[PDB]
């Protein structure tokens, strides 16, 4: 019934939404990730890392796809915004997670902990899970057995703060180390807790400058928020 | 015994016109329109195809018998349609264990491959053993009505896959009680995991383990309230507790109100 | 010395403010009390684009008022025949994180930007079978919240850094840069005669501005909050601006001041979108909520809400004939909207 | 000093603004109200068009 | 327009106390979290309380955390930080910084080296 005009823009208009089933397919396989940290945070050693292990200076946006097993992960760092970010943060709703990544080692520490709550209580951050990588923490480690900074100066909560029985130290270091490393963990646990009210979770994790586990991190985390995903659509959590 | 006839049906009637409704409402609002919600709305069909076949059959074999004539050939339509019914609705809830398990298992989002493999597994197998019966039937030990399903050699082809669908269905059933223990994992979480526990009972039909590897006659006093009577209503329990209990559906239906 | 410098401020924005008081003679509601109301506006959506998979973030109509561009995070830039719902063309994006798009009064170019900090121009009538860039505009150093031809070879830009920019596109570099805002410009609208346009920033001042000349020539300051949206009223003296502060506000450029406010009370989402209709009777806003108000310009009062949205609507414009709205959202759907007789 | 060019650059900015010709509210209102009346029958959001000439018709 | 107008700051001696006043002038006051920022300087800028539409929920830095208490006026339309047991730590221009949308508890931005809803700010010297 067409003209022969509107038959071939049918027919355009077909072979435009099979190109667009097929990046259906690659866009909703993929898991993309915003990269939040920052400038003393290791983030650009975490993305130098994982463009190593697997897969224009004007530019804002810098993308490293890695990929743990057939999961293909899109991790975007934010470089050339300003220090504003209440707008292009909107971009990143619809985000698996955003991996939040703090220098443990710097009581400047605060300022990541004001950010993390900013991220965390934000109107299109909120169902948005944050990795957190507390990074830094052979720094930290140096920082506080050498003993010239103390936690209670900048936290005086680390003065009563006690190291909880969940914590699985490693083996070798001090229990001093380990009393810093979950406390600064359990003050963005604190934040986390105060307000996500089950719709999107924080997963702590303790990372070295360079640390090939990271990428495994975030893929069980990543695959951890895809399954409370889904067992929330099911009503089951 | 009449009792349990009476609590059967009425409780069929109530599931036919609640899953109506809740097909009606998960296929108009083209929102809730995720695959999900598809094997949900083929899970209610199923109940809808079970409430009817029962009917049929109770229908033909109480006239059919004696009252109505040719009316004979109708009783063997009425008992395999009462039985590819029944393996759709078994079927289908499995393959409402097997898509959760997918989804929770499968390391991407992009389940979509697993959905339509249900679909053909969910009616063609149900399809393939009932044909596969039937042919039995019509091969060895063809008898007035098929209503004697003592022909063991021949009977298992239906009974057999709906006590491995049973199975299956409580292994799965368990693996996510196991993903959502780790997924809590001290007071509300186990009042979760309960209110999730009763949420899947219905789902899956796990009632039916307590009766499925038996021989019939073994519990049969409890059985048959239990499978035939409280078995009637769970298309309205499913319907009640995975169309109207979904917020998304009723996030739906009141943005359209 | 600044204090010096901050104190003679303080003066020339208390003579300013004292001009404008000056000037406000008598307000808008007083003088459209007496004009009969828009009544009730019931739109019906049309028609549903539907194919984007990611949220649509923006949108422009073309000249034509037939073509439409939309923008998603999914970085498809995908064209759309309104008439057919047909999709005309889908652009693969070189950055997924799109922000603005604009199409070509001539209808031969798209553009868009976003967090890449790049204009990326699109060629829709090359020889090839496919979309090719012609351009990147590259000179930005924040995201691209909004760009708008004014020609061809002519791109206006807004950006994350407090700046806009006029890009020649043969050229590939800024002929002007417009830098009087303090923070994010958020969104521009040119104006009809095309020698001006206002920019609304996350500074919550609206800027009016001459492309020839490249400054500024006049600051309204009336909003709270982030101006996330800013629409020229047709006739090209008046333009209104949608904030983060859940209100629009209309304001002349002659009277230099806030003409009027529209907000309810039951309004307390910011607004994302804000488009005039044809006669600038209609003020179309969209929302946070998933809604876009249609307030009559003149008397301040909803004439309608566009209520099809399951998501923050995102952008909101009307066609040059007048004849539908079209409505993106977060939703990933581009619903188009008309009234009936 | 990058303190006194800017706030010299806000001064001269405010001066500029300080000096345009502004009309009165009412006359731009006044304005805004003619362009509407003048245009009104050519806007089909306004004043819904026949379903025979709206394109966008079912 | 949006002005914020802190008061109050000046020197006082370690131990000393002082109230910081801001008239906030422009928005509707009520319907936006407050807060206080500060830049030592030696140092970037930092947050240092803040405070609900209401009061109603009310922070503080660790090092602020007894020693200074935020409080508004929703009536007067202005936000007060008394800053008892003032240190030498505490030496900073003190801004009042509005979150950027009303009806809002996100702080996105009160602490970035210029945003638009923050006043000029107070010396405080200890």
């Amino acid at each position: 019934t067409l003209s022969a005009e509107d038959k071939a823009a049918v027919e355009r208009s077909k072979m435009i939404e099979k190109q667009l089933q097929k990046d259906k397919q690659v866009y909703r396989a993929t898991h993309r990730l915003l990269l939040l940290g920052a400038d003393n945070s290791g983030k650009s050693t975490i993305v130098k890392q994982m463009r190593i292990y697997h897969v224009v200076k004007t530019s804002g946006i810098f993308e490293t796809k890695f990929q743990v097993d057939k999961v293909n992960f899109h991790m975007f760092d934010v470089g050339a915004q300003r220090d504003e970010r209440r707008k292009w943060i909107q971009c990143f709703n619809d985000v698996t997670a955003i991996i939040f990544v703090v220098d443990s080692s710097d009581y400047r520490l605060q300022e990541a902990l004001n950010d993390f709550k900013s991220i965390w209580n934000n109107r299109w951050l909120r169902t948005i899970s944050v990795i957190l990588f507390l990074n830094k923490q052979d720094l930290l480690a140096e920082k506080v057995l050498a003993g010239k900074s103390k936690i209670e100066d900048y936290f005086p909560e680390f003065a009563r703060y006690t190291t909880p029985e969940d914590a699985t130290p490693e083996p070798g270091e001090d229990p001093r180390v380990t009393r810093a490393k979950y406390f600064i963990r359990d003050e963005f646990l604190r934040i986390s807790t105060a307000s996500g009210d089950g719709r999107h979770y924080c997963y702590p994790h303790f990372t070295c400058s360079v640390d090939t586990e990271n990428a495994r991190r975030i893929f069980n985390d990543c695959r951890d928020i895809i399954q409370r995903m889904h067992l929330r659509q099911y009503e089951l959590l | 015994f009449s009792t349990v006839k009476i609590i059967y049906t009425v409780g069929h009637s109530i599931s036919i016109v609640a899953l109506f409704v809740a097909i009606t409402i998960l296929v108009a609002l083209r929102r809730l329109h995720c695959p999900r919600n598809y094997v949900h709305t083929q899970l209610f069909t199923t109940f809808i195809l079970k409430a009817g076949a029962v009917f049929l059959k109770d229908a033909a074999l109480f006239h059919s018998d004696d009252t109505d004539h040719f009316s004979t050939v109708l009783c063997k339509v009425s008992v395999a349609a009462s039985h590819f019914a029944t393996m759709t609705n078994f079927s289908w809830l499995l393959a409402e264990a097997v898509y959760l398990n997918c989804l929770l298992a499968s390391t991407s989002p992009s389940s979509r491959r697993a959905f339509w493999w249900l679909v053909l597994a969910g009616w063609g197998l149900p399809v393939l053993f009932t044909g596969t019966w039937v042919s039995c039937k019509l091969a060895f030990e063809d008898i007035a009505c098929w209503d004697l399903d003592d022909t063991s050699p021949y009977w298992w082809i239906i009974k057999g896959p709906i006590v491995l669908s049973v199975g299956v269905n409580f292994g799965l059933f368990l693996n996510i009680i196991r993903i959502l223990v780790r997924k809590l994992e001290t007071q509300s979480q186990y009042w979760r995991l309960s209110k999730s526990t009763l949420f899947l009972i219905p789902l899956f039909g796990i009632h039916y383990i307590i009766f499925n590897f038996l021989p019939d006659n073994a519990g049969l006093g409890i059985r048959l309230p239990l499978e035939l009577g409280l078995g009637s209503f769970q298309g309205f329990i499913v319907a009640i507790l995975y169309c109207f209990l979904n917020q998304e559906v009723r996030t739906e239906i009141s943005r359209k109100w | 010395e600044l204090d010096q410098l901050r104190q003679e401020a303080e003066q020339l924005k208390n003579q300013i403010r004292d001009a404008r008081k000056a000037c406000a003679d008598a307000t808008l509601s007083q003088i459209t009390n007496n004009i009969d109301p828009v009544g009730r506006i019931q739109m019906r959506t049309r028609r549903t684009l539907r194919g984007h998979l990611a949220k649509i973030y923006a949108m422009h109509w073309g000249t034509d008022s037939r073509l439409l561009v939309s923008a998603s995070q999914d970085g498809k830039l995908i064209i759309w025949d309104s008439y057919t719902t047909n999709k005309v063309h889908a652009i693969p994006l070189r950055s997924s994180w799109v922000m603005t798009c604009a199409y070509a009064p001539s209808g031969n170019y798209v553009a868009c930007g976003g967090l890449d900090n790049i204009c990326s121009i699109y060629n829709l009538k090359t020889r090839e079978g496919n979309v090719r860039v012609s351009r990147e505009l590259a000179g930005h150093t924040g995201y691209l919240s909004c760009c708008r031809f004014l020609d061809d070879n002519q791109i206006v830009t807004s950006s994350g850094d407090t700046t806009c920019a006029l890009w020649d596109i043969e050229t590939g570099q800024q002929t002007t840069t417009f830098t009087g805002h303090t923070g994010d410009v958020m969104s521009l609208s040119l104006a009809p005669d095309t020698r001006l346009f206002v920019s609304g920033a996350c500074d919550a001042s609206a800027k009016l501005w001459d492309v020839r000349e490249g400054m500024c020539r006049q600051t309204f300051t009336g909003h709270e909050s982030d101006i996330n949206a800013i629409c020229f009223f047709p006739n090209g003296n008046a333009f209104a601006t949608g904030s983060d502060d859940a209100t629009c506000r209309l304001f002349d450029l002659r009277a230099d001041q806030e003409l009027m406010t529209y907000s309810h009370d039951n309004i307390i989402c910011g607004i994302t979108s804000v488009s005039f209709s044809k006669s600038g009777r209609l003020l179309l806003a969209g929302y946070d909520d998933f809604n876009c108000n249609v307030w009559d310009a003149l008397k301040a009062d909803r004439a309608g809400v566009l209520a099809g949205h399951d998501n923050r609507v995102s952008c909101l414009g009307v066609t040059d004939d007048g004849m539908a709205v079209a409505t993106g959202s977060w939703d990933s759907f581009l619903k188009i909207w008309n009234g009936s007789s | 000093t990058a303190s006194i060019a800017q706030a010299r650059k806000l001064v001269e900015q405010l001066k500029m603004e300080a000096n345009i010709d502004r009309i009165k509210v009412s006359k731009a209102a006044a304005d805004l109200m003619a362009y509407c009346e003048a245009h009104a029958k050519e806007d089909p959001l306004l004043t819904p068009v026949p379903a025979s000439e709206n394109p966008f018709r079912e | 327009q949006v002005q914020l107008q802190e008061s109050g700051g000046g020197l006082v001696q370690p131990g000393g106390s002082l109230r910081l006043s801001c008239a906030a002038s422009g928005f509707t006051f009520s319907n936006y979290k407050m807060n206080w920022v500060r830049q030592a300087p030696g140092k970037g800028l930092e947050w240092v309380s803040d405070i609900s539409q209401s009061g109603a929920s009310i922070s503080y830095t660790g090092s602020v955390k007894g020693r200074f208490t935020i409080s508004r006026d929703n009536a007067k339309n202005t936000l007060y930080l008394q800053m008892n047991s003032l240190k030498p730590e505490d030496t900073a221009v003190y801004y009042c910084a509005r979150c950027p949308a009303p009806f809002t508890r996100d702080c996105f931005d009160v602490t970035s080296t210029t945003y638009a809803y923050r006043g000029q700010g107070t010396q405080v010297t200890v």
